């Protein structure tokens, strides 16, 4: 039901360069060999914060769900308005300040709250 | 009167524990009459809002209040002595996490907490996981950390970058800053700068001078916010409370893993450093639990052990009068790398999670949860729900199923609670037998 | 003379009178010949950049000139869109930031959004710390610091030495920063006139 | 016997001469058993943190020593002389980098090695005005302002308008035109300033000692940073048939500038070796070859500037952390090189106006450049721009980036420190 994911990775390796060297508490350029090579692929990552987006919509790759949206900061993942891709949840044990990943923490846990007490009452 | 006397010199204590008595009858009364639902969520956030409120009182004391006491007493102790003693001090925290991780470990084969596993209850995706050794370069990057004024604020944490679902998945690592202070980078750059600082000379002693009326004021301020402490921490367990829902019912299936935890928790409170606490100085460990009881009260409250930290420190030095320097440079320390109740909780959570999924125990797993429990108990955030992240790095360094980790988040807000205040309970004690060990 | 010693002493409020007159002389003669549309926004920004430059100076002196003598004013004086609620709830919030550094860039703020799309439209109020500079939080915890330093015996005149030298330091750059102003206030004049109309 | 005196004198020179040839060594060790196939990444991560770790314990203290160094220097030298030796200073940095520049032009004419958001050049210069005058500073020590384009307007009338926001840096200029006017203001003050200028001092040395700490941890991590940088590499073979021209150029020019015309300057306007110096200055000019970082090194180039060359204490406090951030010839001769072998590519002409253009942006972006490894790159879009025939295709510059980023940075801080003994005879003279 959600629309098939259009997130690429950097058409060219100078603004995969760049958008990783603004990262916050970048201490060192990044290597070569790290960069994206050849044709564009699919690509995630699996933290965004929730000041980088103004708006976030669930996308289908693979079967698998994950949060789209434009970027507003150059220090943000991706580059500055750029579409990009990011998991449904985030890091175990890591929070964005609400935003999409944690809401969608809250209500997996909520679903669990309500299926157990459900079990209980069965 | 004796008795009125008795209720003037200890009006703090029985005022927090009223306190916190109030705000559980509160929260009881407001959910069995009503609750999230019949009053809104704006009377439910003004209902919050003072244990907030505290929360945030006590968030702001917390990096001026480090820094300046790590400074001091880092200056006001020479060299060898200091690695001495933080020599004796870090034997102590990893004997003490060692003994709550075997505890919590014992706890939880003993009474089985997953054995019925109900009808396993898991699936929409599977969290993204972190690598054991991107945790322990987390850590190394956390200490020195590259801008002091960045780490006031925010840390850093290594993310990933999924690419090429279907061609053959990398998982490329990236790193950045997230929101959240670093305290352990803040501790280690205090210290050097006091050792630095006397190494100077006068101007050593100028700055000395500095940091200690800046400490001073610092907790001129403390003691302010100590008395409306209490009704943030009413307010803070009765709009706890009221938010979580359906009480017994969770509890109903829930309560082997809950008397697992609590259990363990008051066993490592009440058995292990008393004893500890008796055997090495000969004292009364419950006349320091006594001194020591509001700022266990407000840990309870806040679960956080950095926001109860000035109100710890201070009635350390008050009651039970630990020296100041020794006591400003054993409990930063031990605010974020004691923990014991966030081990004995993390040990029984991913004990209970292996038989929730009807695996094996054996021998080495148990050795090597134990190492990793302990080895990533340190440098843990001491903010609330901060022992997830650890918790997680456990279950991916043991390999076992992450997905019944909603079961951990369920149930957390109590036991969060109950591990500040065993935490904080054992930076206390650490200080009171370092303290009895220099009076000799 | 006595008119020459009165220019001399006033120099300041008479240049700066001085440069609101020629700003409106600039901002009219810019709207006028050439015309304001024909360099448009991209020189327009270049047009109207020293009265920007004049704001970020004063706006880079805020903080230590209110932290700063205000802790020297509280222990010197001696003893003898958003709802009601929610901004009530910011205010309560930025009067203590929770953060000392994180409060001298950014200050905290209640949004709303529709994430809850279950059921009704239910509003659902966040904060997100959104960037601000945060006077009250930092006016608070300076005359809070100040009291406690009065409450202090001699423990605090170092600290109270330190901060009204600080202080005195920022009144030096005050006055250094109020020469360079007529250029300013003239060239925010201009580009107020410019980008308006009213004639 | 004297030998083992001499090393145990000269031992930190020694250690980081052989930190640097033994990462060169272990590097070379390593890529040709496996070239970090077999490592693995995790393997891979683990042998490249302890430079990482290097980089941040020396970024973890360069904010406190730059401001309280520049507050000192600042406040222990009355106005008029503090002007007089800034207005020299700048006119030699300008000197030096417009020099650096030709030369880069010339040798990449010669040589011939050639053969997405926009960012107008007046916005980058009021961007770099923006952050000379910072509006925050607590916020300005750990990020710089940059302006964005976007469309507000109808979509009729579709025009760019400028809007500003602060993306993540350091930002080290506004904090060092602040420190410099504190310092003045402090000295302006009588004997109220004095115990702010006793408190500085304090904070800078015990500074000192962090950085006598870190510098003899240094040696290990220099040599990891190395070791990693040459086992990345993919195909050196190609690489190297592909930009042998490009990188002759780049190193052939640092080394003109570095062994001939600077000395010849210094030799000049001193009357002295300024090969005595250099050896004086071994030691950071090896670290900022290990770090690629003109900012990690400037604690090690303060310290043996004011021991092993007789230089003044609020000289070199003064000229070297302002020279840290404005005077880069490398990076001045880098981007000349890299815009002439990118046009070239394209074969597009360069004539006399877009020669002109390209030495005076050189210069600017060599001013707004920051000390941080691969920190010349980011100017080199400014430089592209405001010859707007380039278009950015840096990513054929990349791949090579870290060699020539370190030849750079060593360039940069020996200008700084022959700069500032420059200073010194002239305030002596």
């Amino acid at each position: 039901a959600p629309p098939p994911c259009r997130c690429m990775t950097s058409s060219s390796p100078y603004q995969e360069f760049l958008w990783r060297m603004q990262r916050p508490g970048n201490i060192d350029a990044p290597s070569y060999r790290s960069l994206s090579k050849g044709t564009p692929t699919f690509t995630a990552h699996t933290h965004m914060p929730r000041n980088c987006y103004h708006s976030a919509t669930l996308c289908m790759h693979a079967n698998t769900h994950y949060w789209t949206g434009k970027m507003i900061n150059p220090s943000c993942p991706g580059g500055l308005g750029v579409t990009v891709c990011w998991t449904y949840f985030t890091q175990t044990g890591m929070s964005d300040g609400g935003g999409v990943q944690d809401q969608a923490r809250e209500k997996h846990v909520k679903e669990v709250i309500s299926q157990l007490t459900r079990v209980h009452g069965t | 009167d004796q008795v009125r006397r008795c209720l003037r010199a200890n009006l703090l204590v029985l005022l927090t524990v009223v306190a916190v008595v109030a705000g559980v009858a509160l929260g009881l009364g407001v959910s069995g009459a009503g609750g999230a639902l019949a009053l809104g969520p704006e009377r439910l956030s003004a209902f919050v809002f003072p244990g907030e409120l505290l929360l945030r009182l006590l968030r702001m004391i917390i990096l001026p209040l480090v820094v300046c006491s790590l400074i001091g007493g880092a200056a006001s102790l020479d060299p060898g002595a200091l690695g001495r003693l933080g020599a004796w001090a870090l034997l102590f925290f990893l004997v003490t996490t060692l003994l709550a991780s075997a505890l919590g470990v014992g706890l939880a084969l003993a009474l089985q907490p997953g054995a019925a596993s109900a009808a396993i209850n898991a699936s929409a995706e599977n969290a993204p996981s972190k690598e054991v050794l991107d945790s322990f370069l987390d850590l190394a990057r956390n200490i020195f950390p590259s801008n002091l004024v960045s780490a006031a604020f925010r840390s850093y944490s290594t993310t990933y970058e999924e690419r090429n679902i279907t061609g053959t998945r990398v998982k490329v690592p990236v790193g950045q800053e997230v929101e959240g202070m670093n305290i352990l980078g803040l501790v280690v750059f205090a210290i050097v700068f006091g050792v630095a600082l006397r190494k100077l000379g006068p101007e050593g002693e100028l700055l000395i001078r500095f940091f200690n009326s800046f400490n001073e004021a610092t907790m001129v301020l403390v003691s302010w916010i100590m008395w409306y402490a209490p009704v943030g921490i009413m307010f803070l367990v009765a709009g706890k409370i009221v938010e979580m829902e359906d009480v017994g019912l969770l509890f109903a299936r829930l309560g082997k893993y809950i008397l697992c935890c609590l259990l363990g928790h008051a066993i490592h409170g009440l058995l292990v450093l008393p004893l500890i606490y008796f055997l090495f100085t000969r004292k009364n460990p419950y006349r320091f639990l006594w001194g020591i009881v509001t700022p266990l009260a407000t840990a309870f409250g806040t679960s956080s052990s950095s926001a109860t930290l000035p109100l710890m420190m201070k009635c350390v030095e008050e009651n039970n009068g630990v020296a100041k320097h020794i006591s400003r440079f054993i409990l930063p320390i031990g605010a974020t790398v004691n923990m014991d109740g966030a081990a004995l909780f993390q040990c029984v959570a991913a004990v209970f999670i292996a038989q929730l999924s009807q695996q094996s125990l054996d021998f080495v797993k148990i050795i090597t949860i134990l190492v990793t429990a302990t080895a990533s108990s340190v440098g843990a955030a001491g903010i609330p729900a901060g022992g997830v992240l650890t918790l997680a790095i456990i279950l991916e360094a043991v390999n076992l199923p992450v997905d019944h980790i909603s079961l951990i988040l369920a149930v957390d807000w109590l036991v969060d609670r109950s591990c500040t205040v065993l935490n904080v309970e054992g930076d206390a004690l650490g200080a009171g037998l370092l303290q009895n060990y220099v009076d000799r």
